């Protein structure tokens, strides 16, 4: 994966988490779960939403067929025609697979990227008040409860 | 006490392709091509089409007496005719230009029939007698319904001059036809007249067709050939025929309601009693799809045809195990 | 004391297009496609077009007396026609495989009309007398100039024989016609002879015409036609009519000065007194664009055509507020 | 943005750099102010007006019409004709559209990683000897004037 | 003590291109374009091509006499006929419908040739006589030998009337002809009747021909014209052919054995004695590239053409000095 | 290069990796050398050989030219098949050729996401042991004999 994150340095993916595709799972001593980043997950949504409107969109200009007759002695232009309507098939089959083949490896690395970016901005943010396990995890130094936990989930963690 | 970043999984086992990996399981997928339909012929908007069964486009447009199904047909969404239809040209010959009348029929939805030279008006040439085996109708020899077999009265065939002005303000399809006697003597026998000619004017049409007496394969058991002609008369404008033989006389005409929006589709299929707002040869569509990958051929508000077998988009992100 | 690392922004209100989002400002961007065009008519790298007025091609050639603006012209880049020319073939008729010599027409910038058959050259036969009120010049009935419709003379119409050999080294367009009358008693009028024919023989040439007395509307007050044909007259090889009567006459041909690539456009503009690179049937486009939407056909060095609105490329970057 | 710098980390651009596309933000005792980075702007101009003349150059290939008349009872061939031209058009406005869609977003993820990286540049450099306040900005724990500043700025910041 | 990530590089001077940067050296490529070919004329998988050498498809059909290297040729896969063939048709004239029929050759891969109504069998016509200084034959006058140019017996040109009726399982190709005399006397001479005709028919064909005396110029200083047409006779049909004069008979017509694919390719080129799975008019290509720049026509397992003079793929990495 | 490795904060390849596409030196106290890793070469390999053979296939489907003759009064429907067979030549060979430049692209971009997810993953590992020496290659502050050296590679390293 281009950006190092799912299927990365993050193992596997979080069955627990059911509510966004991008969170948090923190883990303490009130116990523990998960929490869906909204703010990635809706900029991930809308992303793909336009992704796949602007597929359908600009494959909608595509050639139509229309069906037509020649006789016993008009066979070069028909099948000037069979090779024709044929090429604009092949033509649109290749664009239309070949546009999938691609965009679905867009939309893959787009979301290893905002996983990537989410670990980021909550590293950071973590500077050196935990051991950065190096797999998704950051472990604190300090006690951390649930009003310490939606700190960092907040973006306003920072003990200003 | 630890904090996490990580990401959705679940039970989905939906896969897509990329250019490096092929089936990756992704949690969220679409697919967007159509692969199924219903497989019969329906209604366009609840507008039914003509389904020419056994008659053949020209076996209709003439009146091929078992064609009687389609005697004046309601507008239409859409024609559809079999590959092979047995009830062509009852009496053989050839339709002439027909694939580029056929064209134009692509672009009707609606004809209303009218009659232009009537069967009685003949005073000076029999035409009941223009009947033939090879045109059966309920036992009896007959013949194209919307055209007229003109024979010779009393040994004579006195030269026609006929004519017809066309004032209904639709182009008017008309047809006509020659008879291209076998041999020397049945010119003879059925017309009198030895060397015959037809002509046919109008503001741009000049025309002088004339018989062509050869020996030929029987089919149909008919050793002669009729040789049929079309054209479009401009509304307010008139035709003019003129024979001393071989003459098939229009006493049909077709009225265009040029509608428009159509197509003739291959179809060994019988209609279907449904509705539709798409349709292909081998039956109807039904969905948001952007694509399918029933037929190239449809009418209607349709997905664009392509030749995949499969056509699916990732949305959610790659689901691991 | 801090350091940090960032990037530009600016007053751009640019926007551009991406697949995941749309109208996102950019700080830089490049619009490719060409929007605008003059709106006329121009020349060609300084070469005027042949815009054939109120004349189409085939008016132009057979010299319609209407036509007289176009006797000689000289080369063209590209020639304009209307939709539905007013002056055409005046007497009515059909000209013979049109379009594929329209087609030659887009392969030809410049004709040289030379002399064949002189008018005065006809001992035996009327030539001054063949003229029309449906081709009036200046009031008084005249008749297609390129080509000399001949009459019987002292009443008889002794059969033709004439043969021009090619002694240039192009290739000449040559233009002969047959007339149709609609009764025998113009045939007999114009003609004396009841039973007519032209033949005409090059090379590759072997037409013997023949005319058709059907009955016919009339079209601008005629109920006759004539029908001309034409052919391609390779250096040293003889073009060979032969004729009892009907016969439209070559009295002029054109010389093909072959100087390739032109197009016949279809455009209701005049001149426009400009010059231009670059020239569609709207206008004529003056940039370095590498594309286009102003219409499909163009002669010269021009952009790409494409069907987009708008076309713009992100140079910079995301623009924040 | 994939790489998460522009729009992501850094909120956002900076109207007083009129000098080049990324470049650096000082501020010291001695006063502050911008200073665009030469190569990675070369670059990034190099880059991004070799895709605009590969852009140009790939499509000048493409189809072009050409008249061609049918009389009456031709209607067959003309009509294949007039699909045979749209279907081209078709085809070429589609490519020409989608590329230009495809190298769009190209463009700005380059952008992005382009500020990514030299931000990577400078957090590397300064190694210990800064709080990555986590906004663009490196705060130096020992002061830092204009002979230092350049220090970085030229690459050639380390205590050797 | 240093631990270090990083990659490959070596010697490797190959360059690929990218949207961005042109000519960047990588470790590793895989260059996908066929560019070379062996420069031949060569089998079709062991299959020997029809090499028409100097013969024009046409000039093989009927039987030109220069020709004799092919009156009967094996299988083959594809044909190759020069551009300009010097034996085509010897007798100057028009081979109907000849780009239709060269149609079908694409589709066929075996003619068997086989007599349809023999030399010998002529009764009541001269057989022998029928032969032309412009078809020679080792110095003497020859002529088309898979037709005959019946000629009158006593002088009486008795109306024909023969008939050959289709046994062999097979389509039959049936080629036949007229002659074009320039003058009356011409066609008195060979035929006497001054009105002649020939009338052929089918169950499909309903033909009559008629020959067109004028007069044109002399190629191969012959002054008339043959005009060869031609059907396909379906298996268990007769074509009935019929003449008072101007007929070229058939003697003999091919047989179908339609084992599909083969196409008439365009080469000045001569037998190469080589096998080879994918030709094209320059040469054969023997590769496992995707795609090749060769030339756009080919026969057999064949890679894609594209206009390209490189398609390189990356597969190593940025070779960084 | 995106990802920022590749000719970038690894200023040049390695003439003596001959082993594998990416992999790991070290230098220490019992000499020193070159050890390519597996398991990110392997990756590579296959994505790399997919990519080739998806682009031969979906390139396969593909316009075959016809020869088709005509008489000298049929030039426009000859001229028609002309413009015809040329035009679907042109979309495919844009076709071809933009897919070449464009897949390229993504290839090296590739192999420097690959560097850079090797190089993140060996410094999350080696925590705070070693000076990330900002140029690819890391100084442990404690010995790190061959038996320490392949802890790093091996991916078991850290003390437990
Ligand atoms: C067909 O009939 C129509 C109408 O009867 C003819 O057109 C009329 O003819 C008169 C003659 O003086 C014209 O002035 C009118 O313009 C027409 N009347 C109407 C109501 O349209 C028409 O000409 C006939 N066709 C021909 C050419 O014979
Ligand atoms: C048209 O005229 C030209 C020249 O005036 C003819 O060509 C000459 O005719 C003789 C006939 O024996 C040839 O042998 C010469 O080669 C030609 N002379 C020159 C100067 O080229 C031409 O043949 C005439 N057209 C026809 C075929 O009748
Ligand atoms: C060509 O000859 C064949 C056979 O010699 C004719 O076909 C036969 O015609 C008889 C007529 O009584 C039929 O009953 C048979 O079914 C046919 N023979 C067989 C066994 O196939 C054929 O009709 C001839 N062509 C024409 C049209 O006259
Ligand atoms: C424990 C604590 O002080 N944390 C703050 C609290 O003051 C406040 O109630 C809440 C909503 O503003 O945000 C959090
Ligand atoms: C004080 C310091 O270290 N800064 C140096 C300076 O001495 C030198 O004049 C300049 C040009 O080489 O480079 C910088
Ligand atoms: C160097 C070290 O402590 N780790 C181990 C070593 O003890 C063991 O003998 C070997 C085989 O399992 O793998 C390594
Ligand atoms: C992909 O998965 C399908 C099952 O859905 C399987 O039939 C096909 O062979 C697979 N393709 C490859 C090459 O892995
Ligand atoms: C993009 O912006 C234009 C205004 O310039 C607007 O009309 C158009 O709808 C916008 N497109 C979308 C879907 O946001
Ligand atoms: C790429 O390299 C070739 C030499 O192999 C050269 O001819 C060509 O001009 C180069 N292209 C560019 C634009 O650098």
């Amino acid at each position: 994966g281009l950006f190092g994150a799912i299927a990365g340095f993050i193992e596997g993916g979080w069955q627990g988490m059911v509510d966004g595709w991008y969170g948090y799972h923190h883990s303490n001593e009130q116990g523990s779960g998960y929490a869906a980043d909204k703010e990635s997950t809706q900029k991930a949504i809308d992303g793909v939403t336009n992704k796949v409107n602007s597929i359908i969109d600009k494959m909608n200009t595509q050639f139509e067929a229309v069906g037509r007759e020649f006789n016993n002695l008009e066979r070069r232009i028909e099948n000037l025609n069979k090779k024709m309507e044929d090429g604009f098939l092949d033509v649109w089959t290749y664009n239309a697979e070949l546009l999938v083949l691609m965009e679905n490896e867009r939309t893959l690395d787009f979301h290893d990227s905002n996983v990537k970016n989410l670990y980021d901005k909550v590293r950071l943010q973590l500077r050196d008040n935990a051991k950065e396990l190096g797999n998704g995890c950051f472990e604190f130094y300090h006690k951390c409860d649930n009003e310490c936990m939606e700190s960092v989930r907040n973006g306003t963690y920072d003990y200003p | 006490d630890q904090i996490c970043i990580g990401y959705h999984a679940n039970n989905s086992t939906e896969q897509v392709d990329t250019i490096m990996e092929k089936n990756v399981t992704v949690t969220h997928a679409q697919d967007i091509l159509e692969k199924t339909h219903n497989g019969k012929l329906c209604d366009l908007d609840g507008v039914k089409p003509l389904i020419l069964r056994d008659c053949s486009v020209a076996g209709w447009l003439l009146g091929n007496p078992m064609c009687d199904e389609f005697i004046n047909v309601p507008e239409w969404s859409y024609i559809v005719e079999k590959a092979n239809p047995v009830n062509d040209l009852c009496y053989p010959g050839d339709f002439n230009d027909y694939e580029e009348l056929k064209h134009l029929l692509s672009r009707i939805n609606h004809f209303e029939k009218i009659q232009i030279i009537p069967k009685s008006s003949w005073s000076s040439h029999e035409a009941s007698l223009g009947v033939s085996s090879a045109c059966p109708y309920q036992g009896k020899s007959s013949f194209f319904r919307n055209v007229v077999w003109l024979i010779k009265k009393n040994s004579t065939y006195p030269t026609i001059k006929r004519s017809y002005n066309n004032t209904n303000q639709e182009d008017l399809l008309v047809l006509w036809g020659i008879h291209h006697p076998n041999d020397a003597a049945e010119q003879t026998k059925l017309y009198q007249n030895p060397t015959t000619y037809i002509s046919v004017g109008t503001s741009t049409l000049n025309q002088r067709l004339v018989p062509r007496i050869a020996t030929r394969s029987k089919v149909n058991g008919q050793s002669g050939r009729m040789e049929f002609f079309w054209t479009i008369l401009k509304p307010n404008d008139a035709i003019n025929f003129e024979s001393n033989g071989n003459f098939i006389a229009p006493e049909y005409a077709y009225k265009i309601v040029k509608k428009g929006d159509s197509t003739i589709m291959k179809s060994e299929l019988e209609y279907g009693n449904c509705n539709t707002k798409c349709q292909t040869p081998m039956g109807a569509i039904n969905s948001s799809m952007p694509f399918h990958n029933i037929h190239p051929l449809t009418i209607g508000e349709c997905p664009k045809y392509v030749k995949s077998n499969r056509l699916v988009l990732a949305t959610g992100l790659r689901n691991s195990p």
